[PDB]
């Protein structure tokens, strides 16, 4: 499709810049045939001078023609090279955005990668913290350990990392929420 | 701001738009009917978020913030002076309650859901509106290049006319000249008078000649830059209202990541009110100590709940 | 195509991340508990209470 | 507004999982660029991963059994503390030394794991100094070529500025010519073939310009179409290698950064052994000493208890 668009646009903007050639070309034909032209229709009026009141007038004729030749083709194609190079532009940006659209869904794939890594990852530190509780049950029957110590444990955790736990908790619901805490 | 600051912003700002009219650019008549549905649609989105939504938001975490205000805690032990009985009911009131705020803050929620496609719906349309407006000026650029090289060519015949006009008007004074030597050069001379004469008749030749040539290829040139300055007028145009919806599609991205972090909020309060629900009702049907357990991690719930109501409020304020 | 994405998406926004949220506020509800447990078991209680 | 030290690891972390490998299947020059990329980048996630779920939590684990440690055992009796035998003295410095030591082996360890994470940090960034290098060859390789091709395609401009001068000049001949041939014509109906043939000749002439300039022209057009889709290609390719180039100097920043905070821990962790070895010495030289040299050592292990508690306070700081 884009190398039609291309093909179809050099073509209309060859066939304008021939038609200005055409003009130009023209409008020097004209002027230069009134001359020879006016030059061989007085010495007529004095030999055989009609070979140059042809060639004279058969300048003005050729140039007369693409003048108008040109000023046609012109005014019929400038309407249409608009269309075409906002066919191409558009055609360019529709590509780029299912292009865009393509790399968003593969992007989107590595954010639900990541997603699943983060998940296991939580039922991992969920599992661990179960299996511990498992631990000291056990050790607390077992009698290897006693309320009394197991006590201390968890107040010492209060005083740190439980402590920690909970202000990262504070504060990941703050920047979820884009507050200041 | 607050992340209802943001979202008033856009909303006020988009309300005050005006829709556009590129009846004068035949290349823009899609451009427009897209925009200005757009814009429609966007209004429509606003007034919702203004009259509606953000009031709704309000009242509802007044109520929440007020009952919670007044039961800013849970009574783990059994107060002074109470049947076991009263108590019973009187965590089984709360209980009820905070079940009913749940159900609020979960709704709230929902309200939110809507707010953001609503606002991730008119983002999206003017990314939309931005891109299309694009599209038309890269063309339109093309196409001026051209424009430009035209009239640079055709300045060629226009200069080529005025020079046959010259020339044309030099052989007439030049002719009138060896006319009027050869005149009084019998003093035998009619070969110079007739050249002098032929040198006048191709000027007045050249002269007409080239006025045609020159009306008519000035007429070919001012043909050619009324297209470029119409050109011209269509870009402009599109671009000033392109980097207004670049604007505004900013104002919408904002609001959306405003109203997702709204969404966050309300998800906070509802987890933490089930959290209470979960710990009272527990409390409720649990031994003499398992009870005082759940009671008091119910206490800890509350402080986390009014915790969760002070962000929504920020958000608000 | 494009339709399908943004549903991929919704679902990730409202059934996903409220999931995700909710986490946080069992977290925080468990840890409510466990530093619970040593403020009504006073000191010295039956090794019967605790394990309950 | 400047990050702890683990932050700025954590930051190049999350950034560097969140990339996206790439596809230059389209592009048969970047197809090495390609294999470099996604191996550098699989392996950077790696070490990603394994900074954010294993090694970050065992800094941060280590330090607070130490930190906890210390709070407690935050001073050294060097002199015998009110009621006690000399022997159960000597018993609770020695189980402090005997715990110094454990701590000293805990933090010694610590450092060895960030060694870890310094050289997959420094592979990383190698890596990606890597990729940007390679592209940037490949990239100042395709801009000799794209000088190449519009001096190639202004050559080619005049071939068609040629064949469209022909199409005209034939176009007037013909008009020209039809002028001629029609006055010659009606010239022998009055007595002329002379300019009959000029004529005719003239609209021979111009129509072979005509169709010698339609081939010339379609064939220079083409010509012309083929250097420009090259062009467009190169072009395209160029952007492709500097988007994902202008990606990976980023990351490369990112973790060179990171490379320069994981060596800060390092040396944090470097201190506290140091410092850690310190109070064991002083400890040891305690409990083998005499009456006043043992109150010197020990009042030495107060003051590099201090010492200790200070380089736990830096580690945390770094975390946090
Ligand atoms: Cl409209
Ligand atoms: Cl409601
Ligand atoms: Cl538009
Ligand atoms: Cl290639
Ligand atoms: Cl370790
Ligand atoms: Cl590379
Ligand atoms: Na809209
Ligand atoms: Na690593």
């Amino acid at each position: 499709v884009l190398a039609q668009l291309n093909g179809d646009i050099d073509k209309v903007n060859a066939a304008i810049d021939g038609a200005i050639a055409g003009i130009v070309a023209g409008g020097l034909l004209v002027i230069g045939g009134a001359f020879v032209t006016a030059i061989g229709a007085v010495a007529d009026f004095v030999g055989t001078s009609t070979p140059v009141v042809i060639g004279g007038v058969a300048m003005m004729v050729a140039g007369a023609g693409g003048i108008t030749a040109g000023a046609i083709v012109l005014h019929n194609s400038l309407g249409a090279r608009q269309d075409l190079y906002q066919k191409r532009s558009s055609l360019n940006s529709e590509v780029l955005i299912a292009t865009q659209i393509g790399n968003g869904y593969k992007g989107l794939q590595v954010q639900a990668q990541n997603a699943v890594t983060a998940a296991t990852q939580m039922s991992n530190a969920w599992d661990s913290l179960t299996s511990d509780l498992g631990s000291l049950i056990t050790d607390l029957d077992k009698g290897i350990t006693s309320g009394d110590d197991i006590r201390q444990l968890w107040l010492t955790a209060a005083d740190t990392t439980v402590k920690t736990v909970l202000t990262d908790v504070t504060t990941i619901k703050a920047q979820i929420a884009g507050v200041s805490p | 701001a607050s992340q209802a600051m943001q979202i008033q912003t856009y909303c006020n700002s988009v309300k005050q738009q005006v829709p556009v009219d590129f009846s004068q650019f035949p290349n823009l008549k899609d451009n427009q009917t897209q925009i200005n549905q757009g814009l429609d649609l966007a209004k429509g989105h606003a007034d919702l978020y203004l009259n509606t939504i953000q009031p709704q938001i309000i009242t509802n975490i007044s109520n929440i913030s007020n009952y919670f205000a007044l039961q800013n805690a849970i009574p783990a032990v059994l107060p002074p002076g109470s049947t076991k009985a009263q108590w019973l009911r009187q965590l089984s009131v709360i209980k009820e309650q905070a079940t009913e705020y749940q159900r609020l803050s979960s709704d709230t929620r929902l309200v939110i859901v809507n707010l953001n496609n609503n606002l991730i719906t008119d983002s999206s349309n003017f990314q939309g509106i931005v891109v299309n407006l694009n599209s038309k000026v890269q063309g339109d650029n093309g196409v001026l290049a051209q424009l430009n090289g035209d009239i640079d060519k055709v300045n060629a015949a226009i200069d080529g006319a005025i020079a046959g006009i010259v020339a044309g008007g030099l052989l007439v004074i030049g002719g009138a000249f060896v006319t009027a030597i050869g005149a009084v050069a019998d003093f035998t001379s009619t070969p110079v008078v007739i050249g002098g004469v032929a040198m006048m008749v191709a000027g007045a030749g050249g002269i007409t000649a080239g006025a045609i040539v020159l009306h008519n290829s000035l007429g070919a040139r001012q043909d050619l830059y009324q297209k470029r300055s119409s050109l011209n007028s269509e870009v402009l145009i599109a671009t000033q209202i392109g980097n207004g919806y670049k604007g505004l599609q900013v104002q919408a991205q904002n609001a959306v990541t405003a109203a997702t972090q709204m969404s966050n909020a309300w998800d906070s309060l509802t987890s933490d009110l089930g959290s209470l629900i979960t710990d009272l009702d527990k409390g409720i049907t649990s031994g003499d100590d398992i009870r005082q357990l759940w009671l008091t991690a119910a206490d800890t719930t509350v402080k986390t709940v009014l915790t969760d109501v002070t962000t929504i409020k920020a958000q608000i304020a």
